């Protein structure tokens, strides 16, 4: 049985710009027992029927995780626009996997969480950018932040206790499935 | 932008048809959901349909509510039949781009960025 508890029930989660990857391998994955957490505000899948997940096998499964805002969870999906999906975490158009999200104001309100506002270009799918070099609007990067037109590219989220649910922290975990010409490492109950 | 019509006052067991109407875009490559918000309580997802024509329904409405898209008439209607008092709330429709097909295990407000203003639905006698 796959260690889904250690991903979803983890005490700490990454900033979306510094999203973490965990590898699920050599285990049986009953996704329907993962569902039963009614805390899930979001549970959508792409390229696979969620009923049919119990009978599929994959060569490699990854579990990426991050903290974004309620009104940004919609951006964690294929072929989407936004500051998160273009500078923090991008998904391929042919994405095969699932996106799960839940409200985490209980654990992440008053938490040091960041996202990337400025970038020279959009992320390639599954790219990660941990750079903290100053961004020059019209200027060259690496300029002095005290000067004008020069900003730090990473901004804190500010998950105050009075904001609307659209602004509160939500923890997202993205399971991505792939099966190539390689042996299987993850299988459902029906196809063990 | 989404325009919503069809709500109103209905006796227990009656019928209602909620309409959701897009302006300025086509619902062909979009996913549309119907959401209700009772007084105080949080926006619950009632029924959603993706471009896949794959659908979701809340467990409490499963046998009684029906979502449908008219990709030619650019309308998405929720048929609300066998109405219960528990069904009284403000109903919003929502729309999200869905260029690749979505499959919902659940449907939530966290899944849509465009919303309507709401229609009031009341089931009483
Ligand atoms: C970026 O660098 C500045 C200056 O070193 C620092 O104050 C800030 O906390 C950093 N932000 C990060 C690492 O997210």
């Amino acid at each position: 049985l796959c260690p889904f508890s250690q991903v979803f029930n983890a005490t700490r989660f990454p900033s979306v710009y510094a999203w973490t990857r965990e590898r699920i391998s050599n285990c049986i994955a009953d996704y329907s027992v993962l569902y039963n957490s009614t805390s899930f505000s979001t549970f959508r899948c792409y390229g696979v029927s969620p009923t049919k997940l119990n009978d599929l096998c994959f060569s490699n499964v990854y579990a990426d995780s991050m903290v974004v805002r309620g009104d940004e969870v919609r951006q964690i999906a294929p072929s989407q626009t936004g500051v998160i999906a273009d500078y923090n975490y991008k998904l391929p158009d042919d994405f095969t996997g699932c996106v799960i999200a839940w409200n985490s104001k209980a654990k992440d309100e008053n938490g040091q969480y960041f996202y990337r506002l400025f970038r020279k270009s959009k992320l390639l799918p599954f790219q990660r950018d941990v750079s903290n070099v100053t961004y020059g609007s019209g200027k060259n990067d690496g300029c002095n932040p005290s000067e004008a037109d020069c900003y730090w590219p990473l901004l804190k989220y500010g998950f105050t206790s009075s904001v609307s649910q659209d602004y509160q922290p939500y923890r997202v975990v993205v399971l991505s499935f792939e099966l190539l010409n390689a042996p299987a490492t993850v299988c459902g109950p029906k196809r063990s | 932008q989404l325009q919503e019509s069809g709500g109103g006052l209905v006796q227990p067991g009656g019928s209602l048809r909620l309409t959701c109407a897009p302006s300025g875009f086509t619902l062909d490559y979009y996913a549309i959901g119907w959401f209700r918000q009772a007084p105080g309580k949080e926006r619950e997802g009632v029924s959603c349909i993706s471009s896949n024509n794959s659908t979701y329904y809340a467990d409490s409405v499963k046998g009684r509510f029906t979502i449908s898209r008219d990709n030619a008439k650019n309308t998405v209607y929720l048929q609300m039949n066998s109405l219960k008092p528990e069904d009284t709330a403000v109903y919003y429709c929502a729309a999200e781009p869905d260029y690749s097909g979505v499959y919902y295990y659940t449907c939530g407000w966290t899944d849509f960025g465009s919303w309507g203003q709401g229609t009031q639905v009341t089931v009483s006698s």
